[PDB]
């Protein structure tokens, strides 16, 4: 199936199922933040998703195909994480980004905090588009977690 | 081998979300590794 949205990664590994992070399918293209699955093969259903490319410093990966998803935070909207928490159904949770700022440049943030195993979760601006995806972050003085919004280039 | 996906929903904005969160500006750097750090 490499049917369009948004889906779990799970394992069997360990105790019972497992979910390890979430990822964006889209245009034949299984994009997932690297941590994730640390660049293994994935399966789907009697299929095979074998990795095609990734860079654990961004820490993203593309699986069939290189990376398509290339919308941006415009810096002034508000986006929806299209969250995908382990055991619990896909919510959109609304947000205004704070910024990353950097030695090599700003990117845009998402203050919201999910279960680890939420990671990959696509972060979406009005027009339905991916601009990253969630779980690569920090953890603040107030003891919550930052998250920036992770995209590739294409 | 291990790892496998089943799908969780269709990629849309909801019309109706709720609205939630900060929207902290923080000085971060990120290492090697891939791994942000408070600055
Ligand atoms: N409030 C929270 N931690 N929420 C998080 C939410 C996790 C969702 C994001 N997905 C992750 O689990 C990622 C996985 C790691 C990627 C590295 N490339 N964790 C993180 O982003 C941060 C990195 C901090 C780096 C500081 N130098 N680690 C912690 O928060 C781990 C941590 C936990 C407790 C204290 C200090 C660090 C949680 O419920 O684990």
């Amino acid at each position: 199936e490499t049917t369009d949205g948004v889906y779990r990664v799970m394992t069997r590994r360990l105790l019972g199922s497992t979910q390890v992070g979430v990822g964006v399918m889209q245009e034949g293209v299984f994009h997932t933040m690297w941590h994730v699955t640390k660049g293994a093969a994935l399966r789907s259903g009697e299929g095979r998703l074998d990795p095609y490319w990734g860079d654990v410093k961004q820490d993203l990966v593309s699986y069939c195909g290189p990376w398509k998803l290339d919308a941006a935070w415009d810096g002034l909207s508000e986006v929806q994480l299209l969250a995908v928490p382990p055991g619990e159904r896909a919510k959109n949770i609304q947000t205004l980004p704070g910024i990353f700022k950097t030695k090599d440049g700003d990117i845009g943030a998402v203050a919201l905090d999910y279960p680890a195993g939420t990671s990959g979760s696509p972060i979406l601006d009005k027009c339905g588009r991916v601009i990253g995806l969630y779980g690569n972050g920090v953890v603040i003085k107030n003891g919550s977690y930052v998250s920036a919004i992770t995209q590739g280039k294409r | 081998v291990d790892m496998y996906i089943e799908r969780a929903g269709d990629i849309t904005w909801e019309k109706d979300a709720e609205v939630t969160g900060n929207s902290p500006r923080l000085d971060v750097a990120l290492d090697e590794s891939g791994d942000f750090s408070l600055v």
